[PDB]
Formats: C-alpha cells, structure tokens, sequence
C-alpha cells in the first residue's frame, strides 16, 4: 500500500545507455517477451524480462518501474504504453 | 503540468456542506493544509487521481475528505 | 521524471529486510540513527540517511534509496526525524 517518488528518469536512462550498448533493441526485448503477439504483456512477464536479462537491477526496483509503464493501471503493458515509457 | 493536483482539490473542496466550508490551503506544489486547524500534507497525483500522505501510505483525496470533511463523515 | 514518478513501492518488504538485518546483527537502529545524527538535533537529511545505509553494507540500491527516504519523510520538509525513523520501522 506504501507508494513513492521513483527515480525513473535514472532507471529509464540507464536502461536505454545499458541496451544500446550491449548491441539490443528494445522492441525485439518487448515482442520476444509477448508470446502471444496480441501488443501486451503483463506487470509481472515484464519484470521477469528484465532480470531475465540480468541488466542491473532489483525487485524492489522493478515493482516501480513496472508500475510507472502501466500507465492505465489495467494490470498489462502494451505496445504504446512501452513506448512513450522509453520514448517520450 | 501538475495543475491536476490543485483542479482536483478546489474542485473536490468545493463539494463541502458546512456553514464554515471546508478549508484548504496551498503551501506548496505538493504541499496541502486541510481543515478549520491544521497540520502540513503531502499531495500528489498518481495516474488520474490525487494521493495525499497518511500514515500507512497514501490515500484517494475523496477517501480523506470523507474522512476529515465533518458534511460527508457519515 | 526529473523530479520522480509515482509508483507502488513494497516498502513494508524493504523494512522488514533491514529489520532482520539489523536485529539478527546485533544492532540497534537506534545507535544507528545517533550516529548518523552528528549534530544531535533529532534529524538527518534524506542523503545524510542515504549515505548511511549505503556505507552500511546494507543489501540494497541507491534507486531504492531514494524511494525508501522518501517514504521515510511523510513530510516533505526534506529531514527524517527519529520519530518518522521509529513509526516508519515500527508501525
Ligand atoms: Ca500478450
Ligand atoms: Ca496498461
Ligand atoms: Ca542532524
Ligand atoms: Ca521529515
Ligand atoms: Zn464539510
Ligand atoms: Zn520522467
């Protein structure tokens, strides 16, 4: 029920210096990780996807930052959500 | 931006019944006083609706002025 | 963004953490606070609170810290007092 002000423009930028330097793009990580292919994946598929990933970081972390892309709150990730996430 | 949080106070203030309608004051962006005397608040906005401070976290502005607004306290 | 983005964040799992840490280490968050405290007024800043338990070896971020103070600080005076410190801990 605890909620704060996270340093997402940190984690944001880190996360975009850390995929552009390790040679990946964020959509082949975001259509790899939606199997279905329908445009959303789940809070928790996402998360999953990151530290699956092994970038640097931490559940706690990734509670927050999966909060902040959903920015609907309808529990999915989608496509433009995603986006204007990485790319405002 | 941000506007959002004070639109949706004095909007929400606004819905007050008593002779001594409700009061609030702006002391900072994020900073609110509510009630006839009182302490200093936190205010923010989480996707369309406003939080403010409480103790086990955060709650809806309407649930706190249900809670602190004497004309909606049941 | 610049200034922090409104997000769920699982405190009650952090303190807990730190609870166990502590406890289990044979140390009180009192002495902790005390030490941080050098001007002995009641209060340390958020980075002064931060540093802290970063320095403490503590399993934990700064990302996470920046949250977690700010949690710690119900107000938004920029300090975390001893009673913010103990109520956050101790609910
Ligand atoms: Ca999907
Ligand atoms: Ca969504
Ligand atoms: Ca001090
Ligand atoms: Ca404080
Ligand atoms: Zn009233
Ligand atoms: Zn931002």
């Amino acid at each position: 029920g605890h909620m704060a002000n996270f340093d997402f423009d940190v984690w944001r930028k880190k996360y975009m210096r850390w995929m552009n330097h390790k040679k990946s793009r964020v959509m082949d990580f975001f259509r790899r990780i939606d199997k279905d292919q329908d445009g959303k994946i789940t809070r928790q598929e996402f998360i999953d996807g990151i530290l699956a990933s092994k970038f640097p970081t931490t559940k706690l972390e990734m509670t927050a930052v999966a909060d902040i892309f959903d920015r609907d709150g309808d529990g999915y990730i989608d496509y433009y959500e995603f986006v204007a996430a990485l790319h405002p | 931006d941000a506007d959002k949080i004070e639109d949706e106070v004095t909007r929400q203030v606004a819905q007050c019944k008593c002779a001594k309608r409700f009061q609030v004051e702006q002391i900072g962006e994020n900073k609110y006083r509510f009630g006839d005397s009182q302490q200093l608040r936190l205010v923010r906005i989480l996707r369309s609706t406003v939080m403010v401070r409480v103790g086990g976290g955060w709650m809806a502005l309407d649930e706190f002025l249900v809670k602190n607004d004497p004309c909606r306290a049941r």
